[PDB]
């Protein structure tokens, strides 16, 4: 690599995130804040994604 | 999975592609369930000379 | 052409401009082998269902 | 048979009523040890 | 020939199979009609949808053949029930039924 | 004669199995029709000379 | 029968079953007697290229298409293939090639 | 078979010879026995 | 081993329901067999393809359940019409019809 090289020859840093979805208990989650649980009621639910 | 490549080889990261990075260096699985994040780093990795 | 099936000798003539031979449109039935120009037709790996 | 070959059952000359229809005039049954007969 | 009614049944059977294999001629809006060409030309991740389309068309063809077979089997079962009624009421015994 | 035959069987074999069961029921239905029409009395008598 | 009927118990009778008995264990590849390298240097490394208003068509035949020899000298910014995946390109023959 | 893409024909359980035998028995009984054919002896 | 016909009817109904469950267990070419998963991890505009792939695959599986129920109901109707004709003739009258 050289700083005067073209855009195709410039460095590019690549991070590849690999993950499995909804097949195992989860140790990492998103920004959504959890609310209180409601039992025996027709309600939209988001359990562990 | 973190690494550094050239600008032309970024498209070689995607699954189903062929190249010097895809065949001999790093191969995404066909059913990859994940993300690829690539950013330019000419100011950091590249140096004069 | 990639496949899994039994290969047998073919008694079907091929014209020079054509390579493959499909008895039914969905499945290829015969082929011309590249190294040896004898015709080789493909029977299924499995026979009639037991 | 006319329908095809059968392996796993023994052929008897005696004729009985059909239990499992093999086809082409052939039938199978479990009879006496005990075994499948056609 | 006044026997050709049964010939019709045989012809109808053959006709169904002919139509059936003609339904295997179409690619059902895929890249190619041949299964092995779709396997060979494309990588599998692009290929699940094409294989699904092609063999879903083939299975819809088989289902339509099953429905047509069931219609003709209902007609043949009605004719066979009529013939068995003729066997029981006219061959074995005397029938007072008119015509 | 596809390469990935077993995966195709696993994903789409039970549907074809149900259709083949329907066709087998058709075949057994026609065989039972022959048994009802032709085989009404099981007594077999020699043709008179 | 247990796999086809999808049940451990199987009742008395005759059952048609799908083929699971045979699994292939060998692979054979047959391709023509071609060993000359394709003129990729002429169509990729030429000093002068024709303009887009008169695009230059070059027939490629009677050679073997090894795309790997192109990795060392040059890198391609865009490589998009339609109808054929970038993978399985080396495992697949081509009838008529015009660059 | 392979040409019909897996559509095979199944031979009937009652072959034409046994069907002809059944019809011969029915003719013999109808001629010689009247309607006492099916009623046992 | 008597009463095999009624037990055959019950086992045929159970086998039809079991085959329905086994067909419905398939993913039908979708990303996941569970609908809730492909709502959760896929945004709607490209998700709709997986939605109607899985849903029409399930509905088609019902269609073949319906047609199997139709041919089974045809056989059951034949037996029931035989039983009704017998109750009209064998029980409430004297039948000259032989066998
Ligand atoms: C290819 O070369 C091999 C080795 O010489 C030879 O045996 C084979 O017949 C050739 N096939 C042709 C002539 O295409
Ligand atoms: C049955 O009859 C055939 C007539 O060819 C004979 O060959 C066979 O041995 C007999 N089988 C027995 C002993 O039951
Ligand atoms: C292209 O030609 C130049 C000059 O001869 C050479 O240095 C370079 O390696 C060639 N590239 C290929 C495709 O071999």
């Amino acid at each position: 690599f050289q700083p005067t090289n073209g855009v195709g020859y410039q460095p590019y840093r690549v991070v590849v995130l690999s993950f499995e979805l909804l097949h195992a208990p989860a140790t990492v989650c998103g920004p959504k804040k959890s609310t209180n649980l409601v039992k025996n009621k027709c309600v939209n639910f988001n359990f562990n994604g | 999975d973190s690494f550094v490549i050239r600008g032309d080889e970024v498209r070689q990261i995607a699954p189903g592609q062929t190249g010097k990075i895809a065949d001999y260096n790093y191969k995404l699985p066909d059913d990859f369930t994940g993300c690829v994040i690539a950013w330019n780093s000419n100011n950091l990795d590249s140096k004069v000379g | 052409l990639t496949g899994t099936g039994v290969l047998t000798e073919s008694n079907k003539k091929f014209l020079p401009f054509q390579q493959f031979g499909r008895d039914i449109a969905d499945t290829t039935d015969a082929v011309r082998d590249p190294q040896t120009l004898e015709i080789l037709d493909i029977t299924p790996c499995s026979f009639g269902g037991v | 048979t006319r329908a095809g070959c059968l392996i796993g059952a023994e052929h008897v000359n005696n004729s009985y009523e059909c239990d499992i229809p093999i086809g082409a005039g052939i039938c199978a049954s479990y009879q006496t040890s005990q075994s499948i007969i056609a | 020939s006044a026997l050709g009614k049964l010939q019709d049944v045989v012809n109808q059977n053959a006709q169904a199979l002919n139509t059936l294999v003609k339904q295997l001629s179409s690619n059902f809006g895929a890249i190619s009609s041949v299964l092995n060409d779709i396997l060979s030309r494309l990588d599998p991740p692009e290929a699940e949808v094409q294989i699904d389309r092609l063999i879903t068309g083939r299975l819809q063809s088989l289902q339509t053949y099953v429905t047509q077979q069931l219609i003709r089997a209902a007609e043949i079962r009605a004719s066979a029930n009529l013939a068995a009624t003729k066997m029981s009421e006219c061959v074995l015994g005397q029938s007072k039924r008119v015509d | 004669d596809s390469t990935e035959c077993s995966n195709l069987l696993l994903q789409y074999g039970s549907f074809c199995t149900q259709l083949n069961r329907a066709l087998t029921g058709i075949a057994v239905e026609q065989d039972k029709n022959t048994q009802e029409v032709f085989a009404q009395v099981k007594q077999i008598y020699k043709t008179p000379p | 029968t247990k796999c086809t009927l999808k049940s451990f118990t199987v009742e008395k009778g005759i059952y048609q079953t799908s083929n699971f008995r045979v699994q292939p264990t060998e692979s054979i590849v047959r391709f023509p007697n071609i060993t000359n390298l394709c003129p990729f240097g002429e169509v990729f490394n030429a000093t002068r290229f024709a303009s887009v208003y008169a695009w230059n068509r070059k027939r490629i035949s009677n050679c073997v298409a090894d795309y790997s020899v192109l990795y060392n000298s040059a890198s391609f910014s865009t490589f998009k293939c339609y109808g054929v995946s970038p993978t399985k390109l080396n495992d697949l023959c081509f009838t008529n090639v015009y660059a | 078979a392979q040409k019909f893409n897996g559509l095979t024909v199944l031979p009937p359980l009652l072959t034409d010879e046994m069907i002809a035998q059944y019809t011969s028995a029915l003719l013999a009984g109808t001629i010689t026995s009247g309607w006492t054919f099916g009623a046992g002896a």
